[PDB]
DNA sequence: TCATTGAGCAAATGAGCAACACTATTCGCATATAATGGGGTTAGTGACTCTTAAGT
DNA sequence: ACTTAAGAGTCATTACCTCTCCATAATGCGAATAGTGTTGCTCATTTGCTCAATGA
RNA sequence: UGGGAGAGGUA
């Protein structure tokens, strides 16, 4: 019952025997007279054990003081009937059939084990051709499938020396004769003289075959099944109907086919029957035997009575509806309730209103335990009728358990972490649960008829997770983002804005206050509203460096609302949180600045107190919506009416035949998008600023208290495109087939919209509905998938004490600020120091998170770029330590040691899939003639650096642009500095003189035209897939020299000033003329949540980049052919490389210049696995963390790159050898990279080699079944693969996984059970 | 401790000891009926027990050292 | 018989008529579902149908 | 609708499902993801055999809370048994090796 | 001299066995003009990956 | 000696509620075995009752 | 009572 290790194996028949308790040799199940098990049947009580609790069939012993005896009438073991679910059968099968899981799952193992093609193998399983198992003679060698004529043909020929057997008996034979050892030892040996792709791979194959086989024990006979097990009868169960017809299960229909059939072989072996007749006997057995292993596997599936396929072995396990997935992770639970969720505004952030009776219902035995101390119940039986009675006493005896005795309130699809809360109940009389208002925010749960589960924890453990770990008032903020998510949502928004916000000249403008009560008694008097703008008296009071509280008291020029907010607000927070208009962010604000300064239980008052607040004045507001509330801007006829003569216009022009019709069609579309844009600006306008009409000054303008705009401008239930939906035009639909339509809905849902613009609407509302479904069914099975990679993931360590990390750089792509570095960096640890003098010379040193204060320090010294540990780096063993991972998201310091980080990340990561100076740097240039600088490198950035030294923007300039502003320049905005070709690629030089045109004549390599514009003659060079004979050999150069004609040399190199052109060049330039200094020379041409799903699975795109694998000069090295090879010579060393670029790709690197590692040489998207292998795990983190980032923040929502990292250490785990040392590797196994680490940390601890290796980026579906344990493999997927594999190669699982403890039934090492799995791992290793 | 376990939280330092140390202290309160150091005010013993960890008289090594005094005080 | 009364009793379109209020009953008597014996499937329809 | 204790399944020995047969609340896999993503080993075990298919540990479970002692008494899960006899039914050996 | 403890005993009832005699079930066996190659799927999937095979 | 096509395989969210529906065909005749009834008999269990020491 | 299909609906 305490087990280390749970071994898979194959199963020999000396086993299976070993398990059995008894043939099995009737078909009948039971009786009809009276329905007492068979004898030797598929339900028999002396095979399966007994009926009935200590009883045998006849009743001879009926009692439990012949605790266990056989009974000698009827074979009845006298036990309990629990062993019906516990003993096995057999069949014992006259001809042995074979395993259809290791001869149809692909790699077959039969074809990989015996050299023989699948086809044949099936051919000699279907009796249709003999195999040759021995031969004396050199005419038949061994495995040569003969035909029935060629068997007869060799029957009256030798007849003696050779043996050839037709069926699974004959496979078994040979399986036999053949010799492991010796068929290793000959592929090993056959391996080692050549090496071709395709060959080596299946020797490799065959060889990691063999070896797992000779390693684990198994023997090659044992996938032929001679005896089948049979499971046992309560597991195959007989189940009733309340019509007296039975209903069993599938597994009986086919235990019954295998049973007949094989009762059949018997008897059709016994009665010397014909050989068509036995043989096709014997293919009906194995075909039975395969379809009750697997049905729909080897042909046409079995199926029943009722035209349906039958539910086999294999389907009970694999599948939707498999074991695994439908109870062994996810299990139906007592204790448990459901019911309607409505709201209650009266509770505290931790509690609930449970029903009386549904609660009665739930905690009835804690009220029998009470009922029975206090002595109002005798007995169990007694206890059951009295509360079944519902007395006043069990009322208050119920009243009385339910105090303090938190329950969890699951909401389904619980997508992230804060689906199941726990919450203190408070009895209510109803039969609906009242949820707090706060809470549904991060429920995800609106009360249009949600429903809720209440799960009750039993024991003192589980009681003490949901108050200390899982209480509603501990998880305020979310674990996605170090942001609360117990926030005001859209009522107690709109009431604290209404509150907030001040009028011009309301009531009683212009007082003195004693303070914020004055204030509340003169609203609640009525002689001043809550917008008069009044001096108020404020006592706030601000931090010391201690916990200490000063205090300070001056007149602030407030409103009478903010007034009455300072009574909520507490002591710690200065007025400028409450002394602006409170909207969705600034309340939001409000609560994370309360949350840093003050803790967790002022925060959670404050988050009471405000909700009370916010729901009364939201309630005395009064805040209605009207049709005289939604104003149509009074210029919009005239601006629809513009646009439609506009687009009139240049209709009857194309009907005249000028402009073409798709230029009519952008037209008609820009057109419409500017006038859609006009109207909406005006209706902004005339709904922002209506209210004019004021006084006491003056006619004065302020906002408009318009209740449509207020409900918009305080971010609770909408946006500014509803609003304009609402009020303005609707805009540009679009058709199903993409192409937005020409003629736009110009009507709003104020005025109504006709029948054609109605039905065109209609159009893009199913398409989003059928959208939305399609997302959500994407996302589950991306978070499954995310989930089932980053199980294994914990922390271990306290720190690793590693000097790796990720500098972190804020994204600066394009003409804003994506990311700023407090948003980047905030939670994470330092890896090295910040040397930079700056103006207060910050010197943080290594292992210190981050604090917010760190952070102000770092926003105030302008640091750039700073390097901190990531998880990526991390150089811990089988998790990783706190001080990578950095701070905890959901609580604000740093990450406790035993917490499941993956299962977090992954959650948060799948959650919202449901809602998806000029500085020159890396440069090579030569200053012109003209000052008109030109950059000689591809891989330049232009950066824009400020005078305080942070960066502002960024840019990528191209090859030969050119360029007026050089380092340390400061210009003005708006000037444009960016020129370039973008159609054409130059060629341009260095240096200067004549240029000597060797190496092309007219006719072989150059085409001799002229230009039509200009008369002047063009030397186009001709591509080498059309050039004749004399052409296959030469490459064009353009030979630059100096003035007189000797070969210039390149300043600072030893290589002559060559310039193999390509072709397709615009050469202008003629030989006898000057050329200066960097000019030109010739003219070369050129989803969110799929984008993320293939993201995560590392597929290589449908155009990968080319990249330079080492370092060095390029040059071409084969002609005669149009696939361009490059010989990358490195500049010290030789060169060991080469590669093939296929036809029509386009190159950008030259074969005169030097590229670096990881240069780009076709352009496009790179794929993440040369990403890896060339650049390195920080640059492939980094590509894939900014790639997801893109995405999430297209769409808008906020994730810390924590997680992203996490995911991209889950995919890294696989690290193949490329050179072994003294380790146990041999060659290309790709073991996980911790294995090897270890196995390198011993090698050097003793003082060896050490043996090097290359990780590669595997996909989120191939880590996770590569994953070393067979039991969460195939509980995520495949589960057919994964077992084949695992029982071939004779694997065990170490229950390392909190999947595996999930399946199991332990603690898992997550958290709480983390203290109890490291003494059960120091005992096992102290013993 | 009825409302937020925060100061019992920074008393201890980690969220998963403070309720093993709890659940231990709890289990002394229900099986063997020891006495709550602190007045119970008619709560439930898992608030209790929180309540003593809230104060700071009951701690890991504190609690073992206290049942090896009345294991060795057995003998 | 067997024939009709399978296709009358246990069909994927010979449903349970949905009657709580008279506008039910004649908006499932004015439908036109394209499932059913020889039609699509929740599995094998896409965007276009 | 709720339920303390009622009826339960044949094959797997896990409670029953639905409000007509006086069904349990399923606790699913993303609610299990949700528990390890809290911590809350000791929830997540109490409800996946004691308040589940595990007949010992839920009879000593059930006489331990009437009996007002709230103690843990843990076992193996009996749908855990249903595999191991489904995959040895197949005919693949997967036994729990002791140490 | 009598209540209390220690030990046992005939008798009534519940359980059951052993051998034998009748009887309702169940299974092996026999039908003699001639009869000599079958139904039944899935049909408006999508995307991706792995293996095998003709093509270059 | 390597590179594109054909074919097979494997997934495509969670939780709950209601309803219906889940089959028909050869006869007969002894032989033999399992089942049930019958009568005489033994054995384990419990209970009111009886008999023998012993101090008050 | 428990099992399996088909249809409908709610979030
Ligand atoms: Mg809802
Ligand atoms: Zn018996
Ligand atoms: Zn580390």
């Amino acid at each position: 019952e305490e087990f280390d290790a749970i071994k898979i194996a194959l199963a020999s028949p000396d086993m299976i025997r070993s398990w059995s308790f008894g043939e099995v040799k009737k078909p009948e199940t039971i009786n009809y007279r009276t329905f007492k098990p068979e004898r030797d049947g598929l339900f028999c009580a002396r095979i399966f054990g007994p009926v009935k609790d200590y009883e045998c069939l006849c009743g001879k012993y009926k009692r439990l003081k012949h605790r266990g005896v056989i009974c000698e009438k009827c074979g009845v073991e006298v036990t309990q009937t629990k062993v019906r679910r516990e003993r096995m059968g057999h069949i014992e099968l006259a001809s042995p059939t074979a395993h259809i899981w290791f001869l149809k799952s692909l790699p077959s193992r039969i074809g990989l084990l015996l050299d023989m093609p699948l086809r044949d193998i099936e051919r000699v399983l279907y009796f249709e051709s003999y195999v040759v198992i021995e031969g004396g003679m050199t005419n038949l060698e061994r495995q040569q499938i003969l035909t029935e004529e060629q068997y007869l043909d060799a029957l009256e020929e030798f007849g003696d020396e050779f043996d050839a057997k037709m069926g699974a008996e004959a496979i078994q034979a040979l399986l036999k004769s053949m010799d492991l050892e010796q068929e290793c030892e000959q592929l090993r040996e056959e391996l080692n003289e050549t090496n071709s792709e395709t060959k080596r791979k299946k020797l490799t194959k065959r060889i990691k075959l063999l070896e797992a086989f000779v390693q684990s024990g198994n023997k090659p006979e044992w996938m032929i099944l001679t005896v089948l097990p049979v499971l046992p009868p309560d597991l195959r169960p007989l189940v009733p109907l309340d019509g007296g017809r039975f209903a069993t299960s599938d597994l009986n229909d086919l235990y019954r086919r295998v049973i007949n059939r094989n009762n059949r072989l018997k008897r059709l072996l016994d009665l010397a029957a014909p050989d068509i007749i036995v043989r096709n006997e014997k293919r009906m057995l194995q075909e039975a035997v395969d379809a009750l292993l697997d049905n729909g596997r080897r042909g046409r599936a079995i199926t029943g009575s009722n035209k349906r396929p039958l539910k086999s072995l294999a389907d009970m396990i694999k599948g939707k509806q498999g074991r695994f997935r439908q109870n062994l992770l996810g299990k139906r639970v007592d204790y448990s309730g459901r019911s309607v969720i409505t709201v209650g505004p009266y509770l505290r952030l931790h509690q609930c209103g449970l029903p009386k009776k549904m609660a009665l219902e739930l905690f009835k035995p804690f009220i029998y335990g009470k009922l029975e101390l206090r002595g109002l119940a005798t007995t169990i039986k007694a206890a059951k009728k009295m509360v079944e009675r519902e007395e006043a006493v069990v009322w208050d005896i119920l009243d009385e358990v339910i105090r303090e005795h938190p329950v969890l309130l699951n909401r389904a699809p619980t997508l992230h972490r804060l689906g199941i809360q726990a919450f203190e109940p408070v009895l209510i009389e109803g039969k609906a649960i009242q949820l707090h208002p706060l809470v549904c925010a991060a429920y995800n749960a609106d009360f249009d008829g949600d429903q809720m589960a209440v799960h009750v924890p039993l024991t003192l453990e589980a009681q003490l997770e949901a108050r200390a770990l899982m209480m509603s008032t501990n998880n305020i903020l979310s674990p996605a983002n170090g942001e609360p998510i117990i926030v005001p949502s859209q009522d107690v928004v709109l009431g604290l804005y209404y509150m907030t916000r001040d009028c011009v000249n309301a009531k009683g403008e212009g007082m003195v206050l004693t303070g914020p009560k004055e204030a509340e008694r003169l609203y609640r008097s009525g002689l001043a509203s809550l917008h008069a703008r009044v001096k108020v008296r404020i006592t706030e009071y601000e931090k010391d460096a201690n916990g200490e509280l000063v205090a300070k008291t001056s007149l602030k020029d407030t409103t009478v609302g903010r007034a009455i907010l300072w009574m909520i607000v507490p002591k710690g927070l200065p007025y400028s949180i409450v002394n602006q208009a409170l909207g969705k962010k600034a309340i939001s604000k409000m609560l994370n600045t309360c949350y840093r300064i003050l803790g967790l239980k002022p925060t959670v008052i404050f988050a009471d107190q405000i909700m009370y607040t916010g729901f009364a004045y939201a309630a005395r507001s009064g805040a209605s919506v009207g049709i005289d509330d939604m104003v149509i801007p009074e210029k919009k006829h005239e601006i629809i009416s513009e646009a439609e003569a506009e687009v009139a216009e240049i209709q009857e022009q194309f009907q005249s035949g000028l402009v073409t019709a798709g230029e009519r069609y952008n037209k008609v579309i820009d057109i419409w998008a500017a006038a859609n844009d006009r109207v909406s600006k005006a209706m902004m306008d005339n709904l922002q600023t209506e209210t004019v009409i004021n006084r006491d000054g003056q006619e004065e303008k302020q906002v408009s208290f318009n209740s449509i705009y207020m409900m918009a401008d305080s971010g609770a239930r909408g946006s500014a495109a509803q609003i304009r939906q609402l009020a303005g035009m609707r805009g540009l639909m679009a058709k199903p087939d993409g192409s937005i339509i020409e003629t736009p809905i110009t009507a709003n849902f104020r005025e109504g919209l006709n029948v054609l613009q109605y039905f065109i609407s209609t159009h893009g509302a199913r398409k989003g509905l059928a959208d939305t479904a399609l997302k959500t069914a994407n996302s589950g099975y991306l978070t499954r998938r995310l989930v089932d990679v980053a199980q294994d993931l914990v922390v271990t360590e306290d720190d690793c004490g590693t000097h790796e990390g990720i500098m972190m750089t804020p994204v600066i792509e394009g003409g804003d600020v994506k990311e700023p570095l407090r948003d980047r960096v905030l939670g994470r640890v330092t890896a090295e120091d910040v040397l930079k003098p700056g103006t207060a010379d910050i010197l943080v040193p290594r292992n210190t998170l981050l604090h917010e204060q760190w952070c102000d320090l770092l926003e105030e010294n302008s640091v750039d770029a700073v390097k901190v540990r990531s998880v990526v780096s991390c150089d811990t063993d089988f998790g990783v330590c706190a001080h990578c991972y950095g701070r905890d998201l959901a609580r604000g310091h740093i990450i406790n040691k035993g917490e499941a980080i993956g299962v977090i990340a992954a959650q948060s990561i799948g959650e919202p899939g449901t809602q998806l100076s000029i500085k020159l740097s890396n440069v090579k240039s030569v200053v012109n003639s003209s000052g008109k600088l030109v950059i000689t490198s591809r891989n330049t950035e232009l950066k824009l650096i400020d005078e305080f030294g942070r960066t502002k923007e960024s840019y990528k300039v191209p090859y030969g642009a050119v360029l007026a502003k050089g380092d340390g320049e400061q210009v003005a905005g708006g000037e444009t500095v960016a020129n370039w070709d973008p159609h054409t690629m130059p060629v341009i030089t260095e240096v200067s003189g004549f240029v000597r045109f060797t190496d092309m004549i007219d006719g072989q390599t150059i085409t001799r035209q002229t230009d039509e514009l200009t008369g002047l003659s063009s030397l186009v060079v001709l591509d080498s897939a059309e050039r004749t004979a004399g052409g296959k050999d030469l490459r064009p150069a353009l030979k630059i020299v100096d003035a007189q004609g000797n070969d210039v040399l390149i300043p600072g190199t030893d290589m002559p000033a060559q310039y193999f052109l390509p072709g397709k060049a615009i050469v202008q330039l003629e030989d006898g003329v000057q050329i200066s200094s960097g000019d030109t020379l010739a003219r070369i041409p050129q989803g969110g949540l799929p984008r993320v799903a293939d993201l995560f699975e590392a597929r290589r795109p449908k155009e990968p980049a080319i990249l330079a694998e080492i370092s060095g000069i390029v040059s071409f090295g084969k002609e005669t052919k149009g696939k361009r090879r490059l010989v990358i010579t490195p500049v010290d060393g030789s060169d060991p490389y080469e590669e093939m670029i296929p036809k029509w790709r386009q190159l950008n690197v030259f074969e005169g210049e030097r590229v670096e590692r990881g240069d780009v040489i076709s352009d496009g998207p790179e794929a993440p696995h040369d990403i890896l292998r060339l650049r390195g795990v920080h640059a492939v983190t980094r590509y894939i963390v900014n790639e997801v980032q893109d995405v999430y923040r297209l769409q808008g929502v906020k994730i810390n790159d924590k997680h992203i990292e996490v995911i991209v250490r889950q995919m890294l785990r696989k690290a193949t050898i490329v050179n072994a040392g003294s380790s146990d590797f041999l060659e290309g196994e790709q073991v996980e990279y911790s294995r090897v680490k270890i196995a390198n940390r011993e090698l050097e601890a003793n003082g060896k080699v050490g043996a090097t290796y290359s990780r590669d980026l595997l996909g989120i579906t191939k880590a996770s079944l590569a994953t070393e344990s067979f039991i969460s493999a195939a509980s995520f997927q495949e589960t057919t693969r994964v077992l084949t594999e695992a029982a071939v190669a004779g694997k065990r699982d170490e229950l390392r996984g909190l999947k595996e403890n999930v399946i199991v039934g332990r603690l898992i090492p997550a958290g709480t059970g983390y203290a109890y799995h490291q003494d059960r791992m120091r005992r096992r290793a102290a013993g | 401790a009825r409302v937020t376990v925060q100061d019992a939280v920074e008393k201890i330092g980690n969220r998963f000891d403070l309720v093993l140390v709890a659940a231990r202290r709890a289990r002394q309160m229900q099986v063997g009926g020891k006495d709550p150091l602190v007045p119970e005010e008619n709560d439930k013993t898992t608030v209790i027990a929180l309540r003593e960890i809230e104060e700071g008289l009951i701690n890991n090594q504190i609690l073992d050292v206290r049942e090896r005094q009345e294991q060795q005080e057995q003998e | 018989s067997a024939a009709v009364k399978e296709f009358f009793g246990s069909s994927q379109l010979s449903q349970f008529m949905d009657q709580n209020n008279p506008l039910s009953e004649i908006t499932h008597k004015r439908r036109i579902s394209a499932l059913g014996p020889g039609g699509l499937t929740r599995e094998r329809a896409g965007f276009e149908v | 609708h709720a339920r303390s204790t009622g009826s339960y399944s044949l094959v797997t020995q896990q409670p029953l499902g639905g409000k007509a047969q006086f069904g349990g609340q399923r606790f699913g896999e993303m609610e299990v993801w949700a528990l390890e993503a809290y911590g809350a080993a000791y929830t997540l075990q109490e409800m996946l055999t004691v308040k589940s298919d595990d007949v010992n540990g839920r009879t000593k479970m059930y006489k331990n809370i009437v009996d007002g002692n709230h103690q843990m008494e843990p076992g193996m899960p009996e749908s855990f048994n249903v595999l191991l006899k489904e995959i040895r039914s197949l005919g693949i050996n997967i036994e729990l090796e002791d140490e």
